[PDB]
């Protein structure tokens, strides 16, 4: 009716979507065996948009967990709910790319398509009305980077009406774990902007920013990274499998979000993250998630939107609120921060309400959005691509693979066409 | 699986191989027969249920490989493994490489051959042996030549022995040192180059023992290779494989020669009184004393830094430490890498062997650099050569064995050629 | 009562662990007591961040205080005596009001 | 409605606004927990004036607490009213200023005026209708004195229509702790006299002479002090918080004061002091409390009014009282020292009543007045700072900051213009 | 938070290291191994294993004077590659310790505060400690900090140092060395606190009854005075003085950093049985010249700033008062360029009495750090001896052996004529 295929794609990839299928089923009250052990009979009303059902009242999550590595998967089946996916649908190659974009795109790549395919297609012909696939991985790797691109070209011939959402990961230049990561990326934010309907920019370094200070958490591990990149994306989703007073999806937004096709890259936002020291003197309402909301220190991508020009917001709120109040927390925030906002653009808001409240937590609030300081990190990007690539460096282990050198040549023209269109409409 | 074969070759292979696996039987809790009263990486199971060593000790002198065949662990070992010859090069890289080798190079090729036959999925070939020693130089030299072409794809780690700047064991070491490089060059994935005397010294400094021997430096080479094998042997948060770390060290086909350092190398007693934690260890790694090859990389610029972190560890302290020591203008980086780390964590900490030296450590690091200060004491072995070469001292021995003069310069032009393209990367 | 029963809900949480934390520092503190110093500063280290006195009104509760450029080094308690406040009406009858 | 946001700038102000914020506790019966244990329906009227809404039934204080030293927050925070403060309004820094009003102001300033303008942006914008801000520091520091002059530019320019009132405490000549003291006080009122509503000179010493011999305390601690200096305040808004026979406000107050805006330093008094052999022999009346306020030993500056003219007078009270007496005192302290009043304004003297008493205690009067003593303070800082400046002496701390030497000068030239056309007004 | 490291000089250094670090055991409460059964952290550091590690460089050119420590009681405290030894000394030689003999052991060193400077992460001040007598106290330490000074240009350099007696002596070519010295201290230096060792002499003997003192118990009185500078830092107090408040206001022109110290009161338990104490009784004493610990009459000269540190049961109004008398001495003349020369700092905790010392326990305590143009004498008398030495031109193959120009000799002689001609000018 209004379905949702979790794709997943390098160990970025399967680590973040194994918590979010936690997260989930925590929220729709689903043990690790597969049952229903909930109480409320919404835990249980439109649970078919990520699960599909099984005999003895089980569940199984819709997810395809590919990998070029067999490595990560032992530890996928080893966490809490390891048990609760199908085995068929883990589909994994022998040797990696390395890290290498080159290996994972053409390589390696071509012969692991088919068993992704034929899985992909099996859960598409299973659900009778899809809204869209989802995707997660990360563009400094060998598999998310590389072979994350590949499957994405060859479903939008497939399937072109449906809605394309990625959750990409953008490697930082701060804060670095690849050397060839600039190649990388290179060569995938260019089927990005060509095969893609919405991305969100996701980046580690923010982050590790956030916990730092915002949470003041002594030792951050990657799970705790992992629980906030699902919780976002858990509220991007909860208008779908809720009624709300006013009612959302992955469309409402969608649609209502790329002003032009070339443009679609967003940094989300998700309201009350406290530590616990701040648990202490608060008061909840809603003029404090919104204050937390537009504190440029709550960002979790690399990129301070008070430096750019805001094409479109969109506040997506979780639980039982007045909109009254979310009208007004709005319009004074348009009108109080001007200069920040456009001008060929009045009402630059969109507002969303879903009803059922996040999972131990009274209110929360998701946040979408796009901004002119998203380019602030293509040409921060371009300036070590380049730096790599004018004395031909790390080149023979592309070349190595049979490619020609204009590829790059023309992934350097379509970012630096796209910043600059990006920048006219400054 | 991931699969890594030894390919230990000489008196040093002998020893070293010795010491690793002692260091992997205590890893891995295997008692001295084979039996446990992770470890398939390196061991194999037989019908008895024993665990089998995939490894190759092959020497040209009977005593070193029969030391080990009356050691303790001799049902441990396999006697066909074992390879021996009956008389040695002598120090003679021409006996080395064209008398002695073939009448057993097919005899060691069918013994790699049948251990890749037991391998599944091979993912390297680790080899070590000394530039000094005949056998060590001239064996390894034609065994990489064949095995080049008998596994084109299939990664060869070289580690090896290079003469000490100062102290020697040998006179006629410089030759089969420059006619060696020729095969480490064409032949080589990685190059692990050290020098005894570094070792020495850090030894003597750090440790406290005024007498040491070559089984207490073998303690801290098993320890480096069991460092770099950590992450295939278990689980990590960053797991790091052989493709991804030479893919951030190797920038073109001439350039695989990268430095290494371990950290906290400490004894007991002095542990007992300081601190270890991150950014300590990683400063210590990056200390000119503490460097395990004799040069200076603080005269050179880093261009590339693989990083192996181990045990009780964060991520957050461990970017931490990445911002401190990028904020340094001591260490330099060259132009073409605003990015040049490749890191990973482990969780389980270093084990320690009894009589061993180093105690027993919650966190530890491993730093491998490429870097452009090690062509210097390729000049300097060039000057000694140079000045062997211009009375022709010792040619008459290898011309007896048979090798064509000529050979001798086009080796020393060779690595003059490599010191100059170091140069142009400087 | 919603977030105060929640309230109780998180020292019935924190409680739990307690239990199965302290049991294995009685099972290791069976041969020597001499070794059992981590525990200790482990088990007394407070719940969040923070150095000074707990807080018995709010539930032991430990505020922390990171606040100092890029640094957030966290506030240590010189110690003192700490003595109990004037409320205002001590020294109004030390002053005769 | 009506609220108020506490700025409190260094060691002094960090703990002078501590026994603030536990004495309006007290009245607002508002426990170091941070609920409400009150009795009467008073007391939870207008507490938002001061405290904000916390979940829970909690109330936390409006404070942005600030010093570049971070030691001093560690005393507050194990201060008894320690847990009532939020942590996120706490801003500090590890590099202090080393008493140089210079390092405060320019150098260490200019890193942490962003991270307060945040929490002070983010308490404006809370409450609906805000009257204005309230700074408290030491012009003998390099944070309250420093970079508190600095906070106070930005504010105004951001919030020009409110209030800035400010509870400064100048240094003293007889007893001092600073030898650059008159170097930052003069880079100081320079400062003040452009951007500040009004301000209230306390001396430190004027405070310890009035307990040698006002409370005969053999050991008051600053504690006490700083007991002094906030029932004064607390004085001032008390009509604020609670109504009165005649109700009056901070703006109240500075409208009809503030003849032209160069003149905004006055000295503050308060009524109710008396040693523990006073309290047998005493009757509490409203003369008493007149009596008492007018001798210049009450007084908390360090300036004779009985040298200079009393501009204007304001005289707020606390408790239940008559009007008969109120007015009947204060036409008799006009009439009989008519050489210490103004021949150019009648009726100096403002008056407002408040209803409700002091806790624990039964009649109550604060003062503000305005007269042509206070120069005895600049000027006598004018005999120090030029008496240090023209030999260059520490001098290369300042000049390290990487400013000029004609401030010191304009700094200068703006206090002598400033005492100059306030001389004119004593013989006008 | 505020960490100090040492970095003592010479067999002195090594000794008063001894004396201080066995104080700052006592007052934290560090076992000898180093076990408790955040106060100490300006002093120790954490390890894994839980102990307090000193931050201390015990660095000396000869063996034995470390190795002594090395079988202390305090064995298992001090970590072993911290205390840095020399094979060679200079033996009185500052040429041997500043051309020659330093430069084997220069990085060693300056690897190692580079490591105690990681572990702390907001360092306040360097402590270094030395000896203008023995060649490495003198020659070793001059190179070093003109190392440290461009290492790190803002972390503040205290010094303590020993100054030869203007009488007795234990070298003969000591002035050379202290002539030599004396660049150093000029422009690689913030603060100096030059003493002789017959100023104690006579103090302890006058008033400790010790007819036998030893070098340690002349050590302990050395470690109050660390102690009492530090306290203000390690725990909390009415007037928390950090390094760079009294940094400030103690130092009018670069070219003066010389303070005078004194501390009181020094009595016997014996005497102290007698004797009330009080503030006004103890603060008297620090302005008697017999007390001084510098051989010179502040009588003669004129203080411009005196920095005061008040320690143990001490009350602000005894510190207002005792101020007030010390004012009205014609006998003690201020300069007419300061006023308000008096520093106040609070601190609450007594200071502690070690085992075997000879200081009775106390419950108040002061600390006086004057500087005064009376110091500018001592130099003279230096400058008296060193001039009649050099013209007779010996000694001076053994300098000019090692590897150094003799012209250094004139310009060495040649600045300190300009540093007591500055003196000269404010004394006018
Ligand atoms: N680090 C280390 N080096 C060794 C060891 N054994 C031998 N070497 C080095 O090897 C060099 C000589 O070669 P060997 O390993 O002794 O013998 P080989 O490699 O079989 O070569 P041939 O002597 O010609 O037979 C010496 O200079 C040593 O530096 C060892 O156990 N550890
Ligand atoms: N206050 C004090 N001064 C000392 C002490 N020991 C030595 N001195 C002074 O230091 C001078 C000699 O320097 P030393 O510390 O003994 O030796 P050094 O500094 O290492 O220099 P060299 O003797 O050349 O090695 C003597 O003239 C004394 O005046 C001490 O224990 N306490
Ligand atoms: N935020 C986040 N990033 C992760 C996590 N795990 C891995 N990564 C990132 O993923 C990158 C490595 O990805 P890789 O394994 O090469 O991707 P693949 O080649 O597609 O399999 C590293 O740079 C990490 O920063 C995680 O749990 N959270
Ligand atoms: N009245 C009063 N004055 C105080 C108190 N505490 C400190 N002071 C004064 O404040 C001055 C030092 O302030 P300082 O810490 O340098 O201010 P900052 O630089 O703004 O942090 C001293 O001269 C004291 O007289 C107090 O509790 N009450
Ligand atoms: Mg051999
Ligand atoms: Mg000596």
């Amino acid at each position: 009716m209004r379905e949702i295929v979790h794709l997943q794609a390098g160990q970025c990839g399967n680590q973040i979507g194994a918590k979010f299928w936690e997260v989930i089923s925590d929220e729709h009250g689903i043990d690790p065996t597969g049952t229903y052990h909930g109480d409320s009979d919404l835990q249980l009303e439109r649970i078919n948009v990520y699960y599909n059902e099984a005999t003895g009242g089980k569940y199984v999550p819709r997810a395809v967990l590919v990998d070029l590595e067999p490595g990560t998967m032992d530890s996928v089946r080893s966490g809490p709910f390891g048990q609760i996916f199908r085995p068929d649908n883990f589909v994994f190659g022998q040797s990696g790319a390395g890290n290498n974009w080159a290996k994972g795109h053409y390589t390696e790549g071509a012969e692991l398509v088919d068993s992704v395919l034929d899985v992909v297609r099996k859960e598409a012909e299973s659900c009778d009305c899809l809204q869209g696939f989802q995707l997660t991985h990360s563009l400094g790797g060998g598999t998310g980077s590389g072979m994350g691109t590949l499957l994405i070209s060859k479903i939008r011939e497939e399937y072109p009406d449906r809605i394309m959402n990625t959750f990409s990961v953008v490697p930082s230049p701060k804060v670095s774990d690849t050397v060839v990561e600039p190649y990388n990326a290179t060569l995938s934010v260019h089927q990005l902007v060509e095969n893609t309907d919405e991305t969100y920019c996701i980046d580690n370094e923010a982050l590790y920013d956030i916990c730092f200070r915002t949470l003041k958490l002594t030792t951050p591990t990657y799970g705790d990274l992992n629980h906030l990149v699902s919780a976002t994306m858990s509220g991007v989703t909860t208008c779908l499998r809720f009624p709300g007073q006013l009612n959302a999806d992955l469309r409402k937004l969608a649609v209502n979000m790329v002003p032009f096709p070339r443009l679609h890259f967003f940094m989300p936002g998700f309201a009350p993250l406290t530590s616990r020291g701040s648990q202490q003197y608060r008061a909840l309402t809603v003029p404090e998630l919104t204050q937390q909301m537009f504190d440029a220190k709550n960002m979790m991508a690399a990129c301070d939107p008070r430096h750019g020009r805001y094409l479109t917001v969109a506040a997506v709120f979780r639980g039982r609120m007045s909109m009254k109040e979310v009208d007004e927390q709005m319009l004074n925030v348009q009108n109080k921060n001007s200069s920040y906002f456009v001008e060929w653009i009045p009402n630059n808001v969109k507002t969303a309400v879903c009803d059922i409240p996040p999972r131990g937590l009274k209110m929360s609030a998701t946040f979408i959005g796009n901004s002119t300081a998203i380019q602030e990190l293509f040409k921060r990007i371009s300036e070590q691509f380049t730096a790599m690539f004018r004395r031909k460096a790390f080149l023979h282990w592309y070349t190595g693979e049979g490619m020609d050198e204009m590829e790059f040549t023309e992934a350097e023209s379509n970012m630096n066409d796209l910043v600059s269109e990006y920048q006219q409409y400054q | 699986m991931r699969e890594c074969i030894s390919i230990h070759v000489g008196q040093a292979g002998v020893q070293i191989g010795n010491a690793c696996w002692e260091l992997y039987c205590l890893e891995h809790g295997i008692q001295p027969d084979g039996q446990m009263p992770s470890f398939n990486t390196f061991f194999s199971e037989t019908g008895a249920g024993k665990h089998v060593p995939r490894a190759v000790f092959v020497d040209l002198e009977p005593t070193v490989v029969d030391e080990v065949r009356t050691g303790t662990y001799r049902q441990l070992f396999h006697p066909e493994q074992l390879i021996t010859g009956k008389e040695d090069a002598a120090n003679n890289y021409a006996r080395g490489h064209y008398t002695i080798g073939k009448e057993i190079v097919d005899l060691v090729l069918d013994r790699i051959r049948k251990l890749a036959d037991l391998c599944t999925g091979l993912q390297g070939f680790l080899i070590f042996h000394s530039f000094g020693g005949g056998t060590g130089s001239g064996f390894a030299s034609l065994l990489m030549e064949r095995l080049s072409v008998d596994y084109g794809k299939k990664s060869k780690l070289e580690f090896a022995i290079y003469p000490a700047p100062q102290v020697s064991t040998a006179v006629v070491e410089p030759y089969n040192s420059i006619l060696t490089t020729h095969t480490t060059l064409e032949h080589s994935d990685c190059a692990f180059m050290v020098d005894n005397e570094a070792i020495y010294d850090i030894c003597r400094r750090n440790l406290d023992i005024e007498r040491p021997t070559y089984t207490n430096l073998n303690r801290l080479i098993g320890q480096i290779v069991s460092s770099i094998t950590a992450s295939l042997r278990f689980d990590g948060a960053l797991n790091v494989d052989l493709t991804e770390f030479q893919t951030n060290l190797v920038p073109y086909p001439r350039i695989h020669f990268p430095l290494a350092t371990y950290a906290p190398v400490i004894s007991a007693e002095k542990a007992y009184h300081e601190q270890l934690s991150v950014a300590e260890i990683t400063n210590a790694c990056f200390e000119p004393a503490n460097q395990m090859v004799k040069c200076d990389p603080r005269h050179g610029k880093y261009m590339a830094c693989c990083m192996l972190y181990r045990g009780d560890v964060v991520p957050k302290d461990v970017n931490a430490a990445i911002a401190t020591i990028k904020t340094k203008r001591t260490i330099q980086f060259v132009d073409w890498c605003p990015t040049g780390f490749k890191v990973g964590i482990n969780y389980q900490p270093p084990t320690v062997v009894p009589g061993g030296d180093l105690a027993k450590v919650q966190r530890a690091v491993c730093m491998l650099s490429n870097t452009t200060a090690i062509a210097e004491a390729w000049a300097r072995l060039d000057h000694k050569f140079d000045l062997m070469y211009a009375k022709r001292a010792f040619v008459h021995w290898y011309v007896g064995e048979g090798m064509e003069e000529g050979e001798f310069s086009e080796a020393r032009e060779d690595l003059a050629a490599l010191e100059k393209d170091y140069e142009e990367v400087g | 009562d919603y977030w105060r029963l929640t309230d109780a809900l998180t020292v019935e949480k924190e409680k739990e662990f307690e239990k199965y934390a302290r049991e294995v520092i009685n099972f290791e503190s069976e041969s020597t007591k001499k070794y059992a110093y981590p525990m200790v500063k482990a088990v007394q280290e407070g719940v969040g961040g923070g150095r000074g006195p707990p807080f018995v009104g709010r539930g032991g509760i430990r505020p922390s205080y990171q606040a100092t450029d890029a640094t957030g080094v966290q506030l240590p308690c010189f110690k003192s005596q700490g003595s109990k406040y004037n409320d205002f009406q001590k020294s109004k009858r030390r002053l005769g009001f």
